[PDB]
């Protein structure tokens, strides 16, 4: 197989990939765009 | 072999079928198999999909009474989530109890 | 289908679980006789 | 056109996978059970 | 883990089973916390008596009847 | 002006046929939605 | 005035719940059909003196021709118009069970 | 004449599924009483023909009339010729009116009696397993017991009010 | 002109303009300044 | 129903003809809703064994709409069969040579693939213009609606509309515009 | 509205500009807190190309847009109704409002094609002959990916690649 690190990006075990896409930052949104206020 | 694996896909088929009548059903009453079936388990009628598509061929007049009450109690399901529970719940929303 | 919302009544997510439904004798004598117990 | 090298899902040059979105909500579906197993077993 | 689920009488799955909140069990337990639903058992009745045994049935909300009537609530 | 009977068919005159045919069920009574003969032990 | 389903076309759908509110009541009567939504049916469709016997009018049509004419009054294709062996001419049940 | 929540009509600016409002449930409640005491007095009055009802039997539902059959795929333990009672229902119809049951209707308000005509077993099935390569092959053939039931009568009763 | 995949202005005459989908360089004054998105 | 056995059989079974309106529709919805009117899933009695599709009749196949910039984009290609008989022309330029392939295309490829298929395009029938034949025009029965909805052009509101719809910005009096 | 005219009288021109009637921005605004047109009517995430009657107060008579330092809109939405504008022209909502012609041009007959959300210029897009494989599929923009935060009433998000 391949080692662990390479020069080229390696491809993840699909377990990771789905960990890796639901714990991705979050930011958070105020209910009113701070522009739209005075 | 053949004839062994197939009693799998005879149950199988059967049910893709009755869905696909019912859906067909649904429609002509503007609504959609999601809509019938989630609603009337929420009013505690307990009609399978095989029972279903033989009432919308043999019983049309009993159909259009489900697919009516289903679209009543989907009605009543938005109107409860516009109120924050003050408002009290629906008369075809109640739930029978069993102890 | 309806499977949570059952569990949200304090009922089985199959009606085949438990209730009347599947509880309860499915015939009797039509002289009004009990019918023995299923094996279920 | 489209050839993936080899076989498909091993080796160096894979066919590649993409997280769907109910994909998403089955791994957190499980994760909201396992965060509450963790309170009952606490006391 | 395949060990633990077998001590644990955990074979076949959606099958409730009831064990106690002591260490020793909860260890166990930590090992295939991801395999498995964890609940509290409720008593709103209490302890069933020695002639309730046979009118019990474990609701999913967790609770323990011990009268189990299946019949319409008059109220 | 008030329906009493209506039949199918693949020309005018075979539906009009049927029609009177499923008028004359309906005057004597022996359609289809008919109660069942009834069978139960006499009282 | 508020209905579920519009009660024109099929029934007159009423819902309805008992005093106790263990069964669902529907009255569902059949809607008939108007008298102004209807048409009449096309009842309608010399110097002679030979009585006009009737004249045969089977004109003889070679395979090709016969199924295109076939298959356009039909709205099929002209596959299910060709014939087949005997193998299968025996194997169809000719007395197949019959359900009512 | 602008409230502080107005937005002026755009494609977006109302959901495009169009408004309902249901009925008051105070005079929806004395609508319902009138629509259950109308089909109640069509019992009574017999104004009513051929009926079909919805059973649960054997894990099963059943879409029954009278002198109509039920094919069992086990035992019931019957002489043959003994009449019994279905005692689940889940639906009662006729052309008329149709009645649902919460999930069962009650027993004073419908009774479903059928009669035991016929224990048979089934016709042989091959039940064979093959896997290549592996000298993998067994048959076996089994026969399951069955019971023939003829629905006898559909009867109902005024006791909806 | 010449594609270059990194556009950059090599005078005061030179100007940016989106045309057929692509971003382009033009000069009057020197028209060897020219570039083409790549 | 009362009636008798054949002629209870024979309207259960029955062809029924329906027409759409292709104005301004995009194809794929147009054929999403004709593909199962063909194959006869919007009848409770349906079964694949059973020929029980119906007849779809398609209008203003010329003047339907497509999103985006599909009439560019998109691409129909083809095969001669001989070397060098590769063909690849877009939506515009199949358009303007057939007016009516790009909606049959949507149509054949929604369609299940198996023999029945070619029997299902038969009973359909398409037409560039308004203008349709007397005898499929005589048999029609219903005209299902358009499932996308024609927004209007600016010429088209009345000055009801217009003024009840209020101005939200006050432009200077000294703006050249 | 301010407007420029031309008379040419005895070889000699005059140049005079003239003030017109200006329309007033509608009294009693739902929000008037709000910092542009936008919010001040509660329409943030609301409007779309087909909403001409919004997009028409902001563009000229030849169809093209204003200025943002005179509407007084914020860049987010400037940038928003100038792009639902361009697929207005392009469906054909907006025929009054077309370009002007130099006297002497009769435009010349072209295939009318209706098209709607289109996000690219017809002349400027390329055809896809190579849709590419499954994981690498040549999608077709539809729409604009400036109105992805619109407000959507369905379970299923804006596509905005076919
Ligand atoms: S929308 Fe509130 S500032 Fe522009
Ligand atoms: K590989
Ligand atoms: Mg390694
Ligand atoms: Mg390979
Ligand atoms: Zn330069």
């Amino acid at each position: 197989g391949s080692k662990a690190v390479t020069r080229h990006r390696r491809v993840m075990h699909f377990q990771r990939q789905k960990l890796m896409a639901v714990t991705e930052y979050i930011p958070p949104k105020p209910a009113i765009h701070p522009s739209c206020l005075p | 072999v053949k004839c062994t694996k197939a009693r799998y896909l005879k149950k199988k088929n059967m049910r893709t079928l009755w869905i696909n009548r019912i859906t067909a059903a649904s429609q002509e009453h503007g609504l959609k198999y999601p809509a019938l079936i989630g609603n009337l388990v929420k009013c505690q009628v307990e009609l399978n999909r095989k029972v279903l598509a033989d009432l919308a061929i043999y019983e049309p007049k009993t159909f259009k009474s489900l697919a009516a009450l289903a679209s009543r109690r989907r009605h009543e399901g938005f109107a409860a989530a516009l109120g924050d529970g003050k408002e009290p719940e629906g008369i075809f929303s109640r739930v029978v109890q069993y102890h | 289908a309806g499977g949570q919302w059952r569990l949200q009544q304090g009922l089985a997510a199959n009606p085949s679980g438990y209730g009347p439904l599947t509880e309860l004798p499915d015939w009797s004598y039509a002289d009004g006789r009990p019918a023995p117990p299923m094996k279920g | 056109r489209g050839r993936i090298p080899g076989r498909q899902w091993i080796g160096k040059h894979r066919r590649p996978r993409f997280v769907s979105l109910r994909a998403k909500q089955n791994m957190i579906r499980r994760l909201e059970i396992e965060a509450e197993n963790h309170y009952w077993l606490s006391m | 883990e395949k060990d633990i689920i077998k001590m644990l009488g955990l074979e076949k799955a959606h099958t409730p089973q009831v064990h106690k909140n002591i260490p020793s069990v909860n260890a166990k337990l930590k090992v295939v916390k991801h395999l498995i639903r964890i609940k509290p058992l409720k008593l709103p009745q209490g302890l069933p008596a020695e002639e309730n045994m046979s009118n019990t049935c474990l609701k999913s909300t967790g609770e323990l009847v011990v009268q189990w009537h299946l019949k319409p609530v008059e109220q | 002006k008030k329906l009493i009977a209506e039949g199918p068919g693949e020309t005018v005159l075979v539906a009009e046929e049927e029609a009177a045919r499923v008028a004359l069920r309906k005057l004597y009574g022996f359609t289809e939605n008919r109660r069942p003969w009834n069978y139960s032990k006499p009282k | 005035t508020y209905s579920p389903l519009p009660d024109d076309y099929n029934c007159n759908v009423e819902l309805a719940l008992t005093s106790d509110g263990r069964t669902i009541v529907c009255y569902h009567p059949s809607v008939d059909i108007p008298y102004e939504h209807t048409k009449p049916i096309p009842r309608p469709d010399h110097d002679q003196v030979l009585k006009t016997r009737l004249e045969e009018k089977v004109e003889h049509l070679e395979e090709g021709p016969m199924i295109e004419q076939l298959s356009k009054m039909f709205f099929t294709t002209k596959h299910r118009w060709y014939p087949h062996g005997r193998y299968h001419r025996c194997r169809k049940n000719l007395n197949p069970p019959k359900d009512r | 004449s602008y409230l502080p929540g107005y937005v002026p009509k755009t494609s977006l600016s109302s959901p495009p599924w169009p408004e309902v409002v249901l009925p008051d449930p105070v005079e929806e409640t004395r609508h319902h009483a009138e629509v259950v005491k109308k089909v109640n007095e069509m019992i009574v009055t017999g104004q009513y023909g051929r009926l079909f009802a919805v059973v649960h039997f054997a894990s099963r539902q059943w879409k029954v009339t009278s002198e109509d059959l039920i094919l069992i795929g086990n035992e019931l333990d019957l002489a043959c010729g003994e009449r019994i009672r279905l005692e689940k229902v889940l639906l009662v119809g006729a052309d008329n009116f149709t009645l649902l049951g919460k999930p069962l209707l009650g027993k004073d308000l419908v009774r479903v009696e059928a009669t035991v005509i016929e224990k048979t077993e089934s016709w042989p099935r091959i039940i064979m397993r093959f896997r290549k390569r592996k000298n993998f092959k067994k048959k076996r053939i089994v026969t399951t017991p069955q019971t023939v039931l003829r629905i006898n009568s559909i009867e109902i009763a005024p006791c909806l009010l | 002109f010449k594609n270059k995949t990194v556009l950059k202005k090599r005078c005061k005459d030179c100007y940016l303009v989106k045309r057929r989908g692509r971003w382009y360089v033009y000069c009057k004054t020197h028209p060897r300044h020219k570039q083409r998105q790549m | 129903s009362s009636f008798s056995r054949a002629p209870q059989q024979w309207a259960t079974f029955a062809r029924i003809w329906y027409l759409l309106d292709g104005k301004m529709q995009p194809p794929g919805k147009l054929a999403a809703m004709a593909s199962i009117r063909l194959q006869g899933l919007h009848k409770p009695v349906y079964h694949a064994l059973s020929d029980c599709g119906d007849h779809v009749v398609i209008m203003n196949t010329r003047h339907i709409a497509f999103s985006g910039n599909k009439w560019e984009q998109k691409v129909y290609s083809s095969h001669t069969g001989y070397p060098g008989g590769f063909r690849q022309v877009t939506a515009a330029q199949l358009h303007l040579r057939d007016p009516v392939a790009i909606v049959k295309l949507a149509i054949y490829g929604m369609l299940p693939k198996n023999l029945h298929r070619r029997t299902m395009m038969e009973r359909l029938h398409l037409f560039p213009d308004e203008y349709i034949p007397e005898d499929i025009l005589k048999n029609l029965v219903e005209e299902l609606p358009q499932p996308r909805k024609i927004p209007k052009r600016l010429d088209e509101y009345t000055q009801e509309e217009i003024d009840a719809f209020p101005r939200l910005w006050t432009p200077p009096e000294d703006y050249r515009l | 509205f301010r407007e420029v005219v031309e008379t040419q009288e005895g070889k000699t021109t005059i140049i005079e500009g003239r003030i017109t009637a200006t329309p007033k921005e509608s009294p009693n605004p739902p929000n008037p807190s709000g910092q542009c047109p936008i919010c001040r009517w509660n329409l943030k995430h609301k409007y779309n190309y087909d909403d001409v009657l919004l997009l028409s107060q902001f563009i000229r008579p030849h169809g093209g847009m204003l200025p943002r330092k005179i509407t007084g809109l914020c860049q987010e939405e400037h940038r928003k109704i100038e792009e639902c504008v361009k697929m207005a022209h392009r469906a054909g909502l907006l025929p009054n409002h077309r370009p002007r012609l130099p006297e002497g041009v009769v435009p010349k007959s072209k295939p009318q094609l209706n098209r709607y959300l289109t996000r690219w210029a017809p002349g400027s897009v390329k055809p896809i002959y190579k849709k590419g494989p499954r994981w690498n599929r040549v999608r077709m923009p539809v729409g604009s990916p400036l109105l992805r935060d619109n407000v959507c009433y369905s379970r299923t998000p804006w596509k905005l690649y076919h």
